[PDB]
């Protein structure tokens, strides 16, 4: 009806747009802004096993996808830790700890420029692709 | 008086509308180079990839899913079964374990 | 108004209240007492009911509510929880952390030792 | 039993107001107006004393000096607003070099 | 302003067509990256440094109870960050955030276990549209936490991010207050700011509006009340 | 061809200054990343590049 295309307008009115592209390392292919996969919970995080009341796998998302989401909005500058600090209310020792663990993986602050390696077809070959969100 | 509270209830989301979304859509991060939006019209929970069959182009689409939009969001995900299971009418028993399995079908 | 778990009632307490929150029913704290507790639950309805279309934010309870926020909070998240206050809701009106933007529908690209590569499933 | 007890002072309530009587201030003086007066001095007498012990200790001594309490009047705003037509012996002035002349 | 919810072309040189992010491609720098349990308390660091020509005033908590970072490491990367890094600076950071830790490692929210309710009246300046406000805050209670109270009270006002760890920190250090004189004469007498019979006209105290015009005042004016306020006690 | 409007790739401060080693992680600690990571059909890689340093560069990959 019409307030379906009316959602559909509103939806894609706040939605960010991709002008730069993203570059993962392809041994961290495994994430997304929803799921912890085990290697973040058996990592050096520990904000699981309720080891105190402070952090919590929820605050851990709150921290993360906040962290990809300030990166891959403008790729071309560096994450700076102490602006993530000053927008994060979590202790020191754990913000450093997350933004050490994401740049390790190459997530965030990966050191890269695309005009040294060619491009390829991956083994998926060409077809039609969606990704389906929830409604906001 | 109570009906002073939602005096304050109802002006105090005309303020945030206010310095949200007259402004170009939201404030700057002014530490990072992010336009800060609220996050309540974005997205959350991408629920995976959905591929069919076309030789050469590729595209890419972005669609939004959803079960039911008039049956809103609710909690009862952090309800366990020992808090209320033991003694209710089966009716309302009934209507919660269907809002609960709606609330968990809704992410696949 | 709630179409799911109708056992609620202004006049008396339930059990299934109890058991979300004891510590206001065993506790000789003179701050904390069920009496209060069902005097605050009963102004959050009177004062939810005069608007049923707006999102009730704890600090606009928090302004005239003689109670420690540690238990208003409580109690709020559980009158959300449920059919009751929170089930009617315009969409502008929502607590709304202020985050970035969201990300995920973004094109990301795998780095392979032999070359670029899309990152399709 | 001294009335200062009883109001929770230190300040002589007695002698408060017998010179509230016999200075000629008017015919008749209350009983709550002495207390009062003693109350406000005793205030004072408490933020002043406070302020020189923190100037002492700040300057390492244990006994205060007019020049603690010079200097402690002339550090807060209010008591220096209060007293600025009082000057005080063997106090001397605060330093305060002007950027012009350093 | 900021090419986010902009709609841009494949290609990327229209976002140059914005100032903002012009300016941080003229004047950029080129930088290398950097190359590093139990019961968790939360202990703020307030710091305000005078050294170079520029000044930095900044407030953290650390939560010593872990060992993975060290006070000279942290200042490693927050002059690194800042390209202010002379060993002079960090030597500075590392003589000041300890020295606040040995003078509050000595006081734990642990072992309090007494039903304790005090009215928090605190004030937050980020010298911009600063703000205070009082409550009413129940000690001993675990389930909410100052966090947690913070992003309620983002969230509900019209508040950037930047708030959420200000208004946390400064609550945090007025808890240690609350506990300190709690190592002594910390009795808790009924003190309410409002009822009806047992323990409303308006809500002129229950305020939490931000305020643009400086009553850049209140570090004496708590000071002086402070000093009257804790002589009172006695009697 | 070199032109900011051609494409944004060299502004003003990135045209000589980024190091030689930057375009990605060294061929080493990708293979030590790439080895711990859960996925398969990475693992045959970086267990077959070990096994290649084995016999041609040994005094690289020490233990």
């Amino acid at each position: 009806e019409q307030e379906a295309q009316k959602l559909e307008e509103k939806a894609l009115r706040f939605l960010a747009k991709q002008t730069h592209p993203v570059i993962i390392p392809s041994f961290a292919s495994w994430f997304d802004i929803s799921k912890i996969h085990e290697i973040e919970k058996r990592s050096n995080p520990d904000f699981f096993n309720d080891s105190s009341r402070f952090k919590t796998p929820k605050a851990y998302k709150d921290t993360r996808n906040f962290i990809i989401n300030t990166y891959r909005l403008s790729p071309y500058e560096y994450l700076t830790i102490t602006a993530v600090r000053r927008n994060v209310a979590m202790d020191v020792a754990s913000i450093v700890k997350i933004h050490a663990f994401l740049e390790k993986w190459g997530l965030i602050n990966y050191q890269i420029d695309p005009r040294t390696k060619p491009s390829l077809i991956g083994p998926s070959f060409t077809g039609h692709f969606q990704v389906v969100l929830d409604t906001p | 008086h109570s009906a002073a509270c939602s005096r304050f209830n109802s002006d105090l989301f005309y303020d945030r509308v206010k310095v949200l979304l007259v402004d170009q859509q939201g404030l700057r991060d002014a530490y990072t180079n992010i336009l800060h939006i609220p996050e309540s019209t974005q997205s959350t929970t991408v629920l995976g990839w959905r591929r069919s069959k076309n030789d050469t182009s590729i595209v890419y689409e972005t669609v939004i899913h959803d079960n039911d939009l008039n049956k809103p969001k609710t909690g009862l995900s952090e309800i366990p079964k020992e808090i209320y299971e033991d003694v209710v009418d089966e009716d309302v028993l009934r209507a919660i374990t269907e809002q609960q399995n709606f609330e968990k079908c809704n992410e696949y | 108004i709630p179409s799911f778990a109708s056992w609620f009632d202004i006049s008396k307490i339930h059990e299934i209240e109890k058991r979300s929150n004891p510590d206001f029913f065993n506790d000789s704290s003179r701050f904390k007492t069920p009496k209060a507790y069902k005097d605050t639950r009963n102004f959050i309805i009177n004062t939810y009911r005069l608007s049923p279309y707006e999102y009730l934010t704890i600090t606009a309870v928090r302004r005239n509510v003689a109670m420690d926020v540690a238990s208003i909070v409580k109690i709020h998240a559980f009158l959300e929880k449920w059919g009751l206050i929170n089930y009617q809701i315009d969409p502008r009106t929502k607590p709304s952390l202020i985050g970035p933007s969201f990300t995920g529908h973004f094109q990301v690209v795998l780095d392979t030792p032999q070359g670029l590569k899309p990152f399709l499933p | 039993k001294t009335r200062s007890s009883r109001a929770g002072l230190q300040f002589p309530v007695g002698r408060v107001h017998r010179l509230l009587r016999k200075g000629n201030y008017a015919e008749r003086v209350g009983a709550g107006a002495p207390v009062y007066l003693a109350a406000v001095l005793e205030y004072l007498t408490a933020e002043i004393l406070e302020l020189a012990g923190n100037a002492a200790r700040d300057n390492k001594k244990t006994r205060i000096i007019p020049r603690h309490l010079q200097l402690a009047v002339r550090n807060d705003e209010e008591l220096n607003k209060l007293l600025g037509r009082v000057t005080i012996a063997q106090g001397g002035v605060l330093p305060n070099i002007q950027s012009v002349l350093l | 302003v900021l090419p986010d919810l902009q709609d841009q072309h494949h290609n990327p040189f229209n976002i140059l067509r914005y100032p903002k992010i012009r300016d941080t491609f003229i004047n950029g720098k080129v930088v290398s990256p950097y190359r590093l349990s139990g019961e968790a308390i939360m202990i703020p660091i307030t710091l305000d440094i005078e050294h170079m020509g520029h000044t930095i005033k900044d407030q953290f908590l650390w939560n010593y109870n872990d060992d993975s970072i060290s006070p000279e490491e942290f200042a490693s990367i927050y002059c690194k960050d800042l390209d202010m890094t002379s060993a002079t600076l960090q030597t500075q950071i590392a003589n000041i955030i300890k020295e606040q830790l040995k003078d509050l490692e000595n006081i734990a929210a642990t072992e309090i276990m007494s039903d304790l309710h005090v009215i928090i009246n605190l004030t937050c300046n980020l010298q911009d549209r600063f703000f205070e406000d009082n409550f009413q805050w129940n000690l001993n209670d675990k389930s909410l936490t100052p966090e947690r109270f913070a992003t309620s009270i983002v969230q509900d006002l019209g508040l950037t991010r930047e708030f959420i760890p200000l208004i946390s920190q400064s609550l945090h250090e007025t808890i240690l207050k609350i506990k300190k004189d709690w190592v002594d004469g910390h009795l808790i007498q009924d003190h309410v700011p409002n009822d009806a019979a047992f323990g409303g006209s308006n809500w002129c105290p229950r305020v939490e509006i931000l305020t643009k015009e400086e009553i850049q005042k209140r570090e004496i004016e708590k000071e002086r009340n402070l000093r009257r306020l804790k002589r009172e006690t006695d009697r | 061809t070199k032109s900011i409007h051609y494409s944004l790739a060299n502004f003003n401060v990135f045209q000589s200054l980024p190091k030689e080693t930057a375009r990605g992680v060294d061929d080493l600690t990708r293979m030590e990343m790439a080895l711990l990571s859960g996925i398969p059909e990475e693992i045959k890689w970086s267990l077959k590049k070990y096994l290649t340093y084995s016999n041609k560069a040994p005094y690289m990959i020490s233990l």
